[PDB]
RNA sequence: CUAUCAACUUUCGACGGCUGGGUAUUGGCCAGCCGUGGUGACAACGGGUAAGGGUUAGGGCUCGGAGAAGG
RNA sequence: UAAAUACUGAUACAGGGCUCUUUCGGGUCUUGUAAUUGGAAUGAGUACAAUUUAAAUCCCUUAACGAGGAACAAUUGGAGG
């Protein structure tokens, strides 16, 4: 349908994704989380199952940084979306932190091993960066934007 | 050649020693009430790494078990066998814990010299002589004439003679070595006969838990008198 | 080339000193365990011939490398207490 | 009791929980994160290689057949650093635990308002 | 009410989980066999006479002096003109130090290679207790370290990415912990002059770090309100989040940043936050052990003659004054001494309780030392000399310039 | 599981007891002598062939007849 | 299961590009080009070693090479001029 095609094209364009399999992957994990939230809303308030399982779900989503720290209700967990998940991806986080000029530049950098998340370099652009780990995204020490060797085209030109 | 899970739960093996486990060779103590010397050396103490290293320890006269040199690797050493290593100058003793597993205890020569062994049976041997059989299958010729069944004996271990004995008593503290309440150091406070098989004792700990264990599974350790050093 | 020894165990009945070794080459390639046998002569006051090194897995991202080192009291004690494959890898 | 044990450690018990330095629980250049259960296992494998310091075979074909089949019969998923457990029998124990865990000054005012004739009338 | 219901059910589960003279332990006795197979506490809070402290409030030709280290005969100052001056202190059996040497940042040779040393002004300095290494870090993105005697630069580490803000030694060892402005902290092995490990995890820029004899750290970051306790060998952390909470009510400010830190022993430390909060924190607990509020009082309300440009100055409108926060905070290791200095003109000293679970006041020490107290350094004669480093502004930025105050190292000692 | 299985065993003794033989030993296990049994509508017997136990949050884990071409 | 087959500028020149209900009609305002040039980034592969291991391999470390299309050569289907 044209609505599905235009929606998936807006996702693939707005966040520099490769195909629609990544969109369907995110929509599947989002539907799993939202199904768990609906099943926890089935029960009444102050049931211990709903209390502890909903607190676990909300603390998990706030810790992985999707759900905002302001709103912490299970209705907002139902109101979650795939734009929030693709915003929590690593590639859009490199683009928004401004190490790269565009989202396709960010995917290129993460593929050819320039950025690192915390200590180790990250080869995958779909790395779900958590909220505590959002700040420690920077260029690695072996990268010419970080330091070390001046690099490849630089070496061929400076010879 | 049993598997690591089919090995009993009281000589411990981690996720490390392969899927298989050594079987104890036939000897004084039983099969399911046993710690082999290889599990004592390289799986409990970790003075060794491999089977060949354990063999290179055992074959030279460096490990003595109950005061005699034990050469073969899977020699059974179940309960209260003093294990003297002279190059390290240590003597270990095997006791249990409150959960039901084997425990090792480091000690020197003064408590290493004697063994507290529970009498299995008294009889008249050949030559018209009374003899005494312990749980270590030690038979002592010409014993003291009051040492009856279920009494324990301080064996000399340099000559093997009797030195002292502790009587089966309601009011003497005891150690459990079997059953569903295994390894619980407490005091024998009651004993019920049940003639016709399988009599019991009722026993409480130091802090008021009564339970009924069988007179086979009991083991007398001392009235107060901890003649072996239970670990503090 | 920076060395630290953790978990040094005596083992007199097997007559060999057992060390967990954490070596670090930052910026270098790997450590060449025969040259590490040469290095573990003056650190623990021994001959090179009575040292055997195994284990020796390099940590992620260079630098740290965890090896296991055994120093025997004599080369003949090494000869009678070492495995055949470690003796071949050492060269005796 | 899985969701209940994490509520005590983070909200109830006043003891700080060890957090890893950020890049350490990344498996293969980002291909997975090590969940706090899978990380605690990884020290247990490592803490067994300094005791008698013999090396290990990095899994085998018979363990990988088992543990990767455990994903086939479980509803767990690891969206980020955390685990997201299914709401089946793990949710019923939370109800199943909590049910066994739950198992002469007046007279003076009346005489003090019966003495005074009256205050007034309706305004 | 859902939260208190969850608290009730969790406490019930704790009671259920909770629901032995001859008790033994096979695995614990095995750990005992393996371990057998393989810093004194003082209490001198009352043994000193703070009202009888002898002070030298001197100054010299400098912009603003920032930090000091205590090599036991020496002293090491850093000034924003770009000087690091190694100095000799005094003994009693003449009250001003004699400067022996200094080194100046040369920004002309930023292009020129093989020049270890600073390009810009340094910000922090530390000295090894051996007396052979002195390390200093600045905002020139590099941390240099060299010989204490001839003061000639031997190593210029460029591993940090923004700036070096905090710097600390392990006591008795040449292991170095340098926490930076790119929210990281790098531990160095200075015996071989080599970087060993980095440590991430801080949310905002890291303002201070303290160390003790073991291989640990405690580092405070600014606006995340977080002190992280650092287990360096296993590379792990422990988070301690402050969230701090007849006078005007709007003047009570919450914990904005968390500026300074001081490890007093192995089990507890103290943090100083720029809303004037001084909080004792224990490692066994997730909360503050004891927080004391406005540790240097409120600021004076600013004058009407500067706040409003009117022919009538009316006091009907004037904003509520804010607390003068802690600018410097130090301790003696394994002692009961909490030295806290703000821009109030006085240097306060606090102590621990007898149960060491509370902070208590012992009074103002100079009973002024005007300016903004940039730094505190402590030394024991055998009876302690403390130098206090003050200037016209703060350490890292020219936010609050003060025409009052002097660019002075102020050396005072308590003899008892 | 079944009464479209009510009689079954004595049809290689079916139940005893005595005596021996043989077995590592007890024993109708086998041989001599005699006695009258034994089971069954509370489900024997016959028929159908589709041949679990322990470890307990859970899943997991553990244990489980005939032939060597034919007598 | 994860994701390569490219990222980013400047200049020159053209004046059209796109859309629709309603169509010899309406709507919107920056888009191109097989144009000319410049930067960097590099992993597939090649690969000295050391390490791993019974001996090898993989993994982790790793010096040196390794991108301009006419290539280090993206496919499978459908519709139309």
């Amino acid at each position: 349908e044209a609505a599905r095609l235009d929606s998936e094209l807006k996702l693939v364009g707005e966040y520099g994704l490769r195909n629609k399999r990544e969109v369907w992957r995110v929509l599947l994990t989002l539907s799993k989380i939202r199904r768990a939230a609906r099943i926890l809303l089935t029960l009444d308030e102050k049931d211990p199952k709903r209390l502890f399982e909903g607190n676990a779900l909300i603390r998990r989503l706030v810790r992985i940084g999707v759900l905002d720290e302001s709103r912490m209700k299970l209705d907002y967990v139902l109101a979650l979306k795939a734009e929030d998940f693709l915003e929590r991806r690593l590639q859009t986080l490199v683009y928004k932190l401004g190490l790269a000029k565009s989202i396709h530049h960010a995917r290129v950098l993460i593929r050819q091993r320039h950025i690192r998340v915390g200590k180790q370099i990250v080869n995958v652009p779909s790395f779900m960066v958590r909220l505590d780990s959002q700040k420690h995204i920077d260029f690695a020490l072996t990268s010419p934007f970080g330091g070390g060797r001046p690099g490849r085209v630089r070496r061929k030109k400076a010879k | 050649h049993q598997k690591r899970l089919s090995a009993p739960s009281h000589w411990l093996l981690d996720k490390l020693s392969g899927a298989y486990a050594p079987r104890p060779s036939t000897g004084p103590h039983k099969l399911r009430d046993c710690m082999p010397l290889i599990v004592f050396v390289r799986n409990r103490l970790k003075y060794a790494l491999n089977y060949r290293e354990t063999k290179a320890i055992m074959m030279q006269r460096l490990v003595k078990v109950d005061g005699k040199v034990r050469t073969d690797i899977t020699y059974p050493a179940g309960f209260m066998d003093v294990i003297t290593i002279e190059k390290t100058g240590e003597n270990f003793r095997l006791i249990y814990d409150t959960k039901g597993r084997f425990t090792v205890h480091r000690i020197t020569d003064e408590e290493a010299k004697y063994k507290l062994g529970k009498v299995k049976r008294v009889q008249l041997g050949r030559g018209g002589v009374p003899f005494l059989v312990t749980h270590d299958a030690r038979t002592i010729r010409y014993p003291d004439p009051l040492i009856k069944v279920n009494d324990t004996v301080k064996i000399d271990l340099e000559t093997g003679k009797i030195t002292d004995f502790i009587k089966f008593d309601t009011g003497a503290l005891a150690m459990i070595t079997g059953g569903r309440n295994m390894g619980r150091v407490g005091v024998i406070t009651h004993r019920e006969r049940h003639d016709g098989g399988f009599g019991i004792v009722h026993l409480k700990d130091a802090l008021d838990n009564t339970f009924a264990t069988r007179e086979s599974n009991v083991f007398v350790i001392g009235s107060e008198k901890p003649w072996i050093s239970l670990p503090k | 080339v920076t060395l630290r020894t953790r978990k040094f165990i005596r083992n007199p009945l097997l007559s060999r000193k057992q060390m967990v070794v954490d070596i670090l080459h930052p910026g270098r390639p790997n450590i060449s365990k025969d040259e590490l046998r040469e290095k573990l002569a003056t650190m623990y006051k021994a001959q090179k011939d009575q040292v055997s090194v195994f284990g020796l897995r390099t940590q992620y991202g260079g630098g740290k490398t965890t090896g296991f080192a055994l120093i025997y009291d004599s080369p003949e004690a090494l000869k009678k207490f070492e495995p055949r494959y470690r003796l071949v890898r050492a060269g005796l | 009791s899985a969701t209940l044990d994490e509520f005590i450690a983070d909200e109830v018990s006043t003891a700080p929980i060890a957090e890893p330095s950020i890049g350490t629980n990344i498996v293969k250049r980002g291909r997975g994160l090590k969940t706090a259960a899978e990380r605690r296992m990884e020290e247990e494998r490592r803490e067994y290689e300094e005791t008698n310091f013999v090396r290990l075979p990095k899994e085998s074909k018979k363990e990988r057949a088992k543990r990767a089949r455990m994903e086939g019969r479980s509803g767990r998923m690891n969206f980020g650093g955390e685990e997201f457990r299914e709401l089946g029998e793990g949710a019923e124990r939370i109800s199943r635990l909590t049910k066994a865990k739950s198992s002469g000054e007046r007279y003076q005012k009346r005489l003090k308002v019966l003495e005074s004739g009256r205050g007034t009338r309706g305004k | 009410t859902a939260a208190e219901k969850r608290l009730r059910l969790a406490q019930r589960y704790l009671e259920k989980t909770r629901k032995d003279e001859y008790a033994f332990d096979a695995e614990e006795i095995d750990r005992d066999l393996l371990a057998e197979r393989l810093k004194v506490y003082r209490r001198l809070a009352s043994e000193l006479a703070f009202d009888k402290a002898t002070y030298t409030q001197f100054r010299w030709n400098s912009g603003t002096v920032t930090s000091v280290a205590v090599c036991p005969p020496y002293a090491y100052t850093t000034t924003k003109d770009g000087y690091l001056t190694k100095w000799k202190l005094q003994d009693l059996p003449k009250k001003r130090p004699e400067r022996i040497c200094f080194a100046k940042a040369d920004a002309r040779k930023a292009n020129d290679k093989t020049y270890q040393g600073h390009l810009k002004a340094p910000l922090v300095v530390k000295a090894s207790q051996d007396g052979k290494f002195v390390v200093t870090g600045g905002a020139d993105k590099r941390l240099v370290v060299y010989n204490a005697a001839d003061l000639k630069p031997i190593k210029a580490f460029t591993q940090h990415r923004d700036a070096v803000t905090g710097l600390a030694f392990r006591r008795g060892t040449n292991q170095l912990y340098s926490c930076s402005k790119d929210r990281t902290v790098k531990v160095w092995s200075l015996d071989e002059l080599a970087y060993v490990e980095t440590l991430f995890g801080h949310q905002d820029e890291i303002l201070d770090i303290d160390a003790l004899g073991q291989e640990r750290c405690v580092s405070v970051g600014a606006r995340d309100r977080t002190a992280r306790y650092w287990k360096v060998p296993e590379e792990s952390q422990l988070v301690f989040r402050g969230g701090g909470e007849g006078m005007d009510p709007a003047s009570a400010a919450h914990e904005g940043s968390m500026d300074r830190v001081a490890m007093i022993d192995d089990d507890m430390f103290v943090t100083g936050s720029d809303n004037g909060d001084l909080a004792l924190w224990s490692i066994q607990r997730k909360k503050p052990l004891h927080v004391i509020a406005r540790a240097h009082g409120l600021e004076p309300p600013i004058k009407l003659e500067d706040y409003s440009a009117d022919e009538i100055p009316d006091p009907s409108i004037i904003p509520a004054p804010q607390p003068r926060g802690i600018t410097a905070l130090r301790t003696l290791p394994y002692s009961d001494l909490i030295f806290s200095g703000s821009w109030d003109g006085c240097i306060r000293v606090w102590r621990l309780s007898e149960d060491k679970r509370k902070l208590e006041a012992v009074g103002i020490l100079g009973v002024l030392v005007r300016g903004i107290v940039n730094d505190i350094a402590l030394f024991e004669r055998g009876g302690l000399c403390v130098v206090v480093v003050t200037g016209k502004e703060m350490r890292f930025g020219r936010w609050k310039y003060m025409k009052e105050g002097r660019c002075g190292a102020v050396i005072f000692e308590v003899p008892k």
